[PDB]
């Protein structure tokens, strides 16, 4: 089972450096190349570079002179460094594999990515509050002034999946505010228990709140 | 077979 | 290097119907017989996916509609017929030689039939009254086309400050959008009044949608 995982610092100060751990399993790495693959929000994929199963490493035309990419085969884990980052740099960081052959597995395999805020501003948790009405009946869980993104949510530890939307965050003076919506039928609220969980990693903010009638 | 161990394709 | 050219930036597609997306690279992508060209989904919170290698070979867990073609520098995607799950990111990579490049991208939704908002308004919780914050909130759901406007009133007048809105990405499996619409007011000044109104107008109705409460 071909997997791959980042672990990056989620918030760099402007002008600091950034380093990005892809660690994988499943596949050895003198066998693949290990890619390095950015999206800035809302925007495109930009290739950053990669290493070869040879071990060797190419990079991005423009941005070659700031990244450097390298590996440990005995940890199966390749590296991503930056330097001096800026707000372009802000962005979402995936690692991806391919093998030596061009196939159905080119780039089939990707992590979940890490999200990078350049950014001077305090890590701030979110205060979550539950929102409760004044045949179906909508809830809400509201998660106000946080930063960086991202933050999770689920309703009922996931179990209540259907019925759910979970709108964009939006920053105003330097904090983040989302809100999450589930409908779910009359007959079941109140009579049966209905939880929003947020998690902040950044933070390690972890926090359930039980939705109860006003 | 195509293969790319070092950025470069070749067969 | 070898820049790739995408279009559309977006467009949407009804279902059924066909999309077409077109990749032009600056120079060749073709090298011992075989086109180097990548096609990717990416759906919203998700790594892109594999749809096509070497121009026209479907990659796992990609279903038939999904076909690529083209060789040299023109490239195409098409989707046919399109499905509501087919709302998505799509880009173009080369791969024929280092720098390895990306398409632009292309915003692809699903055209469907107007819907109206179902919209409920939530006072400010408890726990937020506590800490000297009050929000106001507004649900927005299920609705089509995606423009939409949010009116909020105090005591029966507009107030168009303190005002944050956030839409969905399209529903994968209806087709819709929805909006949250946020008023926040310091404690102090929302016990200074009564009536919190948010008036909802969209194409789908003649007059808002209007939910209200008293604090």
């Amino acid at each position: 089972e071909v997997q791959l995982l980042e672990s990056g610092p989620g918030l760099v100060a402007p002008s600091q450096s950034l380093s990005i751990t892809c660690t994988v399993s499943g596949f050895s790495l003198t066998s693949y190349g290990v890619h390095w693959v950015r999206q800035p929000p809302g925007k495109g994929l930009e290739w950053l570079g990669a290493i070869w199963s040879a071990g060797n490493t190419n990079y991005n035309s423009a941005l070659m002179s700031r990244l450097s990419i390298s590996r440990d085969n005995s940890k199966s884990q390749v590296f991503l460094k930056m330097n001096s980052l800026q707000t372009d740099d802000t962005a979402m960081y995936y690692c991806a594999c391919a093998p030596i052959y061009y196939d159905y597995t080119w780039f089939a395999y990707w992590g979940q990515g890490t999200l990078v805020t350049v950014s001077a501003a305090k890590t701030t948790p979110p205060s979550v509050y539950p929102l409760a009405p004044g045949s179906m009946v909508t809830l809400g869980c509201l998660v106000k002034g946080y930063f960086p993104e991202p933050v999770t949510v689920t309703w009922n530890s996931g179990s209540l999946t259907s019925g759910v939307h979970t709108f964009p965050a939006v920053l105003q003076s330097d904090l983040y505010t989302l809100s999450s919506s589930v409908t779910v039928p009359s007959s079941t609220w109140p009579s049966e228990t209905v939880t929003c969980n947020v998690a902040h990693p950044a933070s390690s903010t972890k926090v359930d709140k039980k939705i109860v009638p006003r | 077979q195509l293969i790319n161990t070092n950025g470069s394709w070749h067969i | 290097e070898i820049v790739l050219t995408q279009s559309p930036a977006s467009l949407a597609v009804s279902l059924g119907q066909r999309a077409t997306i077109s990749c032009r690279a600056s120079e060749s992508v073709d090298n011992y017989g075989i086109s180097f060209m990548n096609w990717f989904q990416q759906k919203p919170g998700q790594p892109p996916k594999l749809l096509i290698y070497a121009a026209s070979n479907q990659g796992s867990g990609v279903p038939a509609r999904f076909s690529g073609s083209g060789s040299g520098t023109d490239f195409s995607l098409n989707i046919h017929p399109m499905e509501e799950d087919d709302t998505a990111m799509y880009f173009c990579q080369q791969s024929k030689e280092v720098p390895y490049t990306f398409g632009g991208g292309t915003k692809l939704e699903i055209k469907r039939a107007d819907a109206a908002p179902t919209v409920s308004i939530f006072p400010p919780s408890s726990e937020q009254l506590t800490s000297g914050g009050a929000s106001v909130v507004c649900f927005l759901n299920n609705f089509y086309p995606k423009d939409i406007n949010v009116k909020w009133k105090i005591d029966g007048s507009e107030r168009q400050n303190g005002v944050l809105n956030s839409w969905t990405d399209q529903d994968s499996k209806d087709s819709t959008y929805s909006m949250s619409s946020t008023l926040t007011l310091t404690k102090d000044e929302y016990e200074r009044h009564n009536s919190y109104t948010c008036e909802a107008t969209h194409k789908t109705s003649t007059s808002p949608i209007v939910k209200s409460f008293n604090r």
